[PDB]
């Protein structure tokens, strides 16, 4: 996943470090990255790896109600996360879409119409001009982007859309060999062959 | 030994006298008073030690 | 503390100075008859002798209360933070003024009687929709409409900066503005130059959160909010997307569809209740104007409808003008060629695509951007 994390490095590394890099264009630095893929192929783990390098405080809303009571006391808006978010000014908001959503009719087609996407928009639309405090980021990970609503794809809003695709041999024997280290192994395993008997997998 | 041992000796009353409360600090007033909040109960406006 | 604000000859006149004479002449004649009570019968410091005994008065803890009713001979019902109640009296040094019902009052520890009266501690909502800091520049910045920029002007700045020549004409100034258009078009950027201009207090909202999951919540919500927008000054209410609360639905929500007319109503009430308005703009905007009740939008409640139209090709090119003027931009590239790349691009595309172009540049760390950077930009961006 080497290209993905210098894609995410751009958009999320540098305009943190180095704001007059980019103030040497004159162009707006970035605030919405949205990655998409079958599920299982890595992509929490990479918004979390991002988030552990460049020491920002990782924070995930899922719209529970037990951990309401840390947010505030009846919180009829939403946005009022963000009272905790600048104490903390370096940070991230991160949201993932439930892997079953449809368009006919039950889920995501029928019932509800976007939950997760109704969020996104009122945090955009905040900080679009009318936010203060700058380093603030918002991530997704859904799956088949067609079923995203128009309003979320005006070609002003996403600044960065990123792609996981399902690993290839070369990826599944990279997997494979990182996550057989934590067990005791014998001289010889030709784990090559234990990858080219797996096709069309997750990793 | 003997300041020890005296010691020792006025533990006994020392230990009789009451116990006190814990609360959580709201936000200050003038003057050196406070606002408190103990959890069983309501809110209470308190002045402060000159320590 | 206001003396006399009949100051209008504001020079040298005989009649100003006559005036501030007689004022600094009355003032040491109060102040000597003020002071010569002090001077031959004190009978108390009376600037901490007062201030000692009322705090001796007073008992060292005094705790929160909630009033519940109000006898006028100086007594009420006290609700305690447990919950039971008394009949209490009420001292004299308690400025019975603020004693209204569901205020925080400080009773004393023995006998629970009014001894004062407690300040609030603002609220979690007002921090949540209230702007604080302008965001960006002017009017300088749009460009291209110049037109219906002159209307808002006659709307919301005019009445406040110069309120003389409607008092000669004698007419009230238009009470609402809406504005409507295809998506992506430059709505909310006029109203983030209106929120930069002015001076009242700007309060933002999104109508996408007007509906909640409870019943008989959304009414609530919406008293609540006029409430707050009333109280302060005057102000400008700013809501967007209206519309979204009757295209999409959700399962979240208690009701099925009657109570998002319920908050309709509400909100039907509040733009023209017979209540007494007061001083307060409202300023609406949509780009689906064919769905929402004409109840909402008839003269009265929305006086003026303003229509954004997709750019024409001389704002086309002032457009990439103002995007590309800090932009260290090569002498090859042409922006006739890019004028009409897409036949009906908006204003949102030609920011998306210098932008795109930028970044492009800057993953080579160069500085200069050349045709080849727009001319993949522009597939990148458009063509999906
Ligand atoms: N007339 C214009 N002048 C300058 N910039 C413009 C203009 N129209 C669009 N833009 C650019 O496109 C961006 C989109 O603006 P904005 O989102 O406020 O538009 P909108 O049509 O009100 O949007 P929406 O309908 O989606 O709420 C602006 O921030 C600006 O960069
Ligand atoms: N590319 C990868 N390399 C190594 N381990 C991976 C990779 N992708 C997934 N995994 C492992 O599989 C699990 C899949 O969970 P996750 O990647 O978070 O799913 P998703 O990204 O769809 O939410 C991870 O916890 C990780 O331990
Ligand atoms: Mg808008």
């Amino acid at each position: 996943l080497d290209k993905q994390i210098k894609e995410i490095k751009e958009v999320i590394e540098l305009p943190v470090k180095h704001p007059e890099l980019f103030e040497a264009l004159g162009i707006a630095q970035p605030k919405g990255v949205l990655l998409y893929g079958p599920p299982g192929t890595g992509k929490t783990l990479l918004a979390r790896a991002v988030a552990h390098h460049t020491d920002c405080t990782f924070i995930r809303v899922s719209g529970s109600e037990l951990v309401q009571k840390f947010i505030g006391e009846g919180a009829r808006m939403v946005r009022e996360l963000f009272v905790m978010a600048r104490e903390h000014a370096p940070s991230i908001i991160f949201m993932d879409e439930i892997d079953s959503i449809g368009s006919s009719r039950l889920e995501g087609g029928s019932g509800g119409d976007s939950e997760v996407q109704r969020t996104m928009l009122e945090l955009l639309n905040q900080l679009d001009g009318f936010e203060a405090t700058k380093n603030i980021k918002v991530i997704m990970a859904t799956n088949r982007i067609d079923i995203l609503d128009s309003a979320l794809l005006r070609p002003g809003r996403i600044d960065r859309k990123i792609e996981f695709p399902p690993p290839n041999e070369e990826a599944r024997l990279d997997i494979l060999k990182i996550h057989s280290r934590k067990m005791n192994l014998t001289r010889g395993i030709n784990l090559r062959k234990i990858a080219e008997l797996m096709p069309g997998a997750s990793g | 030994l003997n300041a020890k041992v005296r010691l020792l000796r006025e533990e006994l009353q020392l230990l009789q006298e009451q116990g006190s409360y814990v609360g959580e600090v709201v936000r200050a007033m003038d003057k050196k008073k406070v606002l408190v909040k103990v959890h069983p109960e309501g809110k209470f406006v308190v002045d402060v030690d000159k320590n | 503390a206001s003396k006399l604000p009949l100051v209008t000859p504001h020079t040298q006149c005989r009649l100003k100075l006559l005036k501030l004479e007689r004022i600094k002449d009355y003032l040491l004649m109060e102040e000597e008859f003020i002071r010569n009570q002090e001077q031959m019968k004190p009978l108390e410091e009376k600037q901490e002798e007062e201030r000692s005994k009322v705090d001796d008065l007073r008992g060292t803890p005094m705790s929160v209360g909630t009033l519940e009713e109000i006898i006028d001979d100086n007594h009420a019902i006290v609700s305690t933070s447990v919950g039971s109640e008394h009949y209490v009296s009420i001292l004299s040094f308690v400025d019975k003024d603020l004693l209204e019902p569901g205020c925080s009052v400080l009773l004393n520890h023995k006998v629970h009687a009014v001894i004062g009266v407690l300040m609030d501690d603002t609220d979690p909502l007002v921090t949540v929709m209230k702007v604080e800091k302008a965001p960006q520049e002017t009017y300088a910045d749009i460009g291209g409409l110049d037109n219906q920029i002159q209307e808002i002007k006659e709307s919301v700045e005019l009445p406040l900066t110069h309120p003389e020549y409607y008092e000669e004409m004698g007419i009230k100034p238009p009470k609402g503005v809406i504005l409507y258009g295809p998506p992506g078009t430059g709505k909310t950027l006029l109203a983030k130059a209106v929120a930069n201009q002015t001076s009242a207090t700007f309060l933002r909202v999104v109508g996408s959160e007007l509906i909640q999951k409870y019943l008989g919540d959304g009414p609530k919500l919406v008293r609540e909010l006029f409430r707050v927008a009333e109280e302060h000054a005057p102000s400008i209410v700013f809501i967007d997307e209206i519309d979204a609360i009757g295209t999409k639905r959700y399962d979240s929500n208690s009701g099925g569809e009657r109570e998002i007319q319920r908050t309709m109503l509400e909100l039907l009430n509040q733009l023209d209740g017979f209540d007494s308005r007061g001083d307060v703009k409202v300023i609406m905007a949509t780009n689906r104007i064919e769905t929402l009740d004409p109840a909402l939008i008839r003269p009265g409640r929305i006086d003026r409808k303003i229509e954004f139209p997709l750019p024409d090709e001389k704002t086309k090119k002032r457009i990439f003008q103002i995007h590309t003027s800090r932009m260290t931009l090569a002498d090859d590239v042409t922006l006739d060629d890019l004028i009409m790349a897409k036949d009906d691009l908006s204003g949102a595309d030609i920011k998306a695509i210098c932008t795109e172009a930028g970044l492009m540049a800057l993953r080579e760390r160069r500085m200069k951007v050349t045709n080849e950077d727009f001319k993949k930009s522009k597939e990148n961006v458009l063509y999906k």
